């Protein structure tokens, strides 16, 4: 067919949007399965030069399961990409359209002031102002008329009507005068004709969003795993991010990783700075004591000595003293000893302890954040600044206040109601609030007085 | 990505994003 | 009227305001059954708790109301895209 | 019981008793409470150790095969990288317990091929798994002691300030001399109420006064209106008769 096929497709994809986490959990399980069977591998210099064969068990299976499961894996990976593309993207695109609408409605970004010509994402949106398909998923599509009303008066109205598209703004002022034709739908022949700027900008927004890219990384690694190779096995590592608690842990450690890195830079400069001190004084010690000859002495070349310290002296767990000549010879004995002990003390205990204390403080800090938010949420209404003490002079009143009175869930239903009800039938309250909403003033929230201090002395 | 001149001339992009000297 | 009051209880919304008379007043308004249902889903609760975390670990002046409205108008769009996928 | 019973087989199996019988002690049980407060996260951290050491095992399975050999002269019938299971075993048995990474348990990588490739592999392995993940474990139980101590401080503060019954802190019950102690002892005190319930259950239904019958009615209804929960006899009689 040509028509009903599209409906089957659309049902399939609306179904796919329902189930996204299940595919991902399945692919995780598959990763464990493919990795379990990867573990039976083995290598010979004789086939049954290198031969990277696969020893099976006594059972004759486990060759073609690899084949079918690889194919399954790449299939579900592509399917997961399409689920992401159908489901998650319109949130972020709605956000972009929203903030741009604010920054040209209530701010004068591209008209008045400028872009800041360094935020390249702040420039990538420049190439979609012209198209008509720009306010796609955002609701109030009067936007162009609104900016034209606000800023167009004291600027080139044709500057608006070339910058923001709006071809024939003079026509658009009286375009709906003559008639309303009914052009022919002859699709699948002229369907190339679409807003290419819009789609290109959209694709840029997707190709910068990190989660899309992560999914595509997982996809391509699964794809190239079809080269008869282990490269599926680098999947599960970060795919464990999908778990909750391990992701929380990694969140804590990544809370402070920059400071860990500059600490490692401090390690680099320090071990460098110690490397010279045997480069130019202690050159007869860093030798591996092969009898009759040392063609191995890791202090002549400076690069090799820096390498030696950073490869061995730090991993010794005990300083260099297990990896040197015995310094009990009379020359510079005390010097070598203070050198060793200072090295040991400072770099090992102080800097490994720095690292330990950093992630320790990380767990403490995040726990403090959770305790802090729970306390501040518990005491107050979130709306006014009023704590629970006034709402406990009555019995049990803070719970009624945060539930029966303003409760930060009724307001969401109110906005959904008000957007889903037309402008003619709003009462004075509702029309007033729509006016304030379109103005983006937030006076309607009380923010310090909630119906009871108003009526404390009168009628409590 | 080239032994001697590895961190320098072999791969400067990753050498600037990070600052390693063994990859 | 207690029976009908109980029945229309979950669908009756309620809020307060300060507006148009320089005092405080209440509002009474409908709630849909299906929006009340989708409001109680774990995705939505997780996002809402995430909002309440992020608002106040980094939180000050009237910005808060702006962010609360942003989350509300964003998750309404999420209610729509979740509504128009089911069978 | 059964371990004691089967210890009559002339065997040591009594000796596995005392271990989790020391839980009967108070303080050691408190310590073990702390460490068991967070053991799930410790376990998933160990799972992350498993996947990481697995992920490093391939990297010498398929590139560094001529090194994992115990340098017996004239022959190596021992090479723990041919079989993958044996190499995963090798790393997880030796490389983690080395305290110093693998570098004490390899051939010397100073041969020209892949030297720096091996050395970054060694050091990143060493750094990441040993220091960061043992530190994770240490920090977890450290935060555990801190968390339980925070719980104790929190409960003592919240109980000291307030009557437990109303929400009222000690500030109102200190406008009079010494009044918070009278409030939590002479007034409602969460021990008189227990005696009251024992009295009411141990008294028959015919002779309750209107107060007592009213409260029994409310008790059988399982409403808790009788508790004041915000007003205790003095705000009622503040302006009248303090
Ligand atoms: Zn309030
Ligand atoms: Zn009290």
């Amino acid at each position: 067919f040509t028509g009903e096929l599209e409906v089957q497709r659309v049902k399939f994809l609306n179904y796919l949007s329902r189930n996204f986490y299940t595919l991902r959990f399945l692919a995780l399980f598959l990763a464990f399965a493919i990795n379990f069977i990867l573990l039976f591998y083995k290598v010979s210099d004789s086939p049954p030069n290198m031969v990277y064969y696969f020893l099976e068990e006594s059972t004759g299976y486990m060759e073609p399961a690899l084949w079918c499961l690889s194919l399954l894996h790449t299939l579900v990976a592509f399917l997961c990409i399409i689920g992401y593309n159908c489901l998650k993207v319109p949130l972020v695109i709605f956000k972009r359209e929203k903030e741009l609408a604010r920054k040209l409605e209530f701010d004068g970004l591209y008209i008045t002031e400028q872009p800041g010509d360094d935020d390249v994402k702040g420039q990538w949106d420049r190439l979609v102002l012209n198209t008509p398909s720009f306010p796609s998923n955002y609701w109030d599509k009067f936007v162009k008329r609104k900016v034209l009303d606000k800023h167009g008066d004291i600027f080139g109205r044709e500057r608006i009507a070339e910058l923001l598209g709006m071809d024939l703004a003079s026509l658009e002022i009286t375009a709906h005068n003559e008639r309303k034709p009914d052009p022919p739908p002859g699709l699948l022949t002229w369907l190339m004709s679409i807003d290419v700027k819009y789609q290109i900008w959209k694709f840029g927004v997707i190709f910068t969003d990190n989660s899309f890219l992560y999914l595509g990384w997982y996809m391509v690694m699964s794809l190239l795993g079809h080269y008869n190779n282990f490269f599926f096995a680098a999947h599960l590592l970060d795919i464990a991010m999908g778990v909750k608690t391990l992701r929380t842990i990694l969140s804590s450690v990544t809370h402070n990783g920059k400071q860990l890195v500059m600490t490692v830079g401090l390690l680099a400069v320090v071990v460098y700075l110690y490397t010279v001190v045997a480069f130019n004084f202690f050159r007869k010690f860093y030798n591996k004591s092969e009898d009759e000859d040392e063609p191995d002495m890791k202090c002549d070349d400076m690069m090799t000595c820096y390498l030696f310290h950073m490869y061995v002296g730090v991993r010794a767990g005990g300083g260099i003293g297990d990896e040197i000549e015995d310094p009990a010879g009379d020359e510079y004995e005390l010097y070598r000893v203070v050198f060793d002990i200072t090295f040991f003390f400072f770099v090992i205990v102080i800097l490994l302890a720095i690292i330990q204390g950093l992630i320790i403080d990380a767990f403490g800090e995040l726990r403090d954040q959770q305790e802090q938010v729970k306390e501040d949420m518990e005491t107050k209404c979130f709306i006014c600044g009023i704590g629970s003490d006034y709402f406990d002079t009555t019995p049990h009143g803070f719970e009624t206040h945060t539930l029966e009175e303003h409760n930060l869930a009724n307001y969401m239903f109110f906005l959904m109601y008000l957007i889903n009800k037309d402008e003619t039938e709003h009462t004075g309250q509702e029309s007033y609030v729509w006016k304030m909403y379109q103005e983006r003033c937030w006076d309607f929230f009380p923010a310090g007085d909630c119906f009871r201090k108003q009526y404390e002395d009168q009628l409590s | 990505a080239e032994g001697a001149a590895g961190t320098v001339a072999a791969g400067a992009t990753a050498r600037l994003a990070a600052a390693a000297a063994r990859a | 009227a207690e029976s009908i009051l109980e029945y229309f209880r979950p669908y009756l919304g309620r809020i307060e305001i300060m507006g148009a008379s320089r005092r405080i007043e209440r509002i009474y308004f409908e709630i849909s059954e299906t929006n009340r249902a989708q409001w109680e889903m774990p995705q939505v609760k997780e996002s809402k708790r995430q909002f309440i975390f992020d608002v106040v670990n980094e939180g000050g002046e009237a910005e808060k109301m702006e962010l609360f409205v942003s989350f509300c108008e964003d998750t309404i769009f999420e209610m729509q895209i979740a509504a128009q996928i089911s069978e």
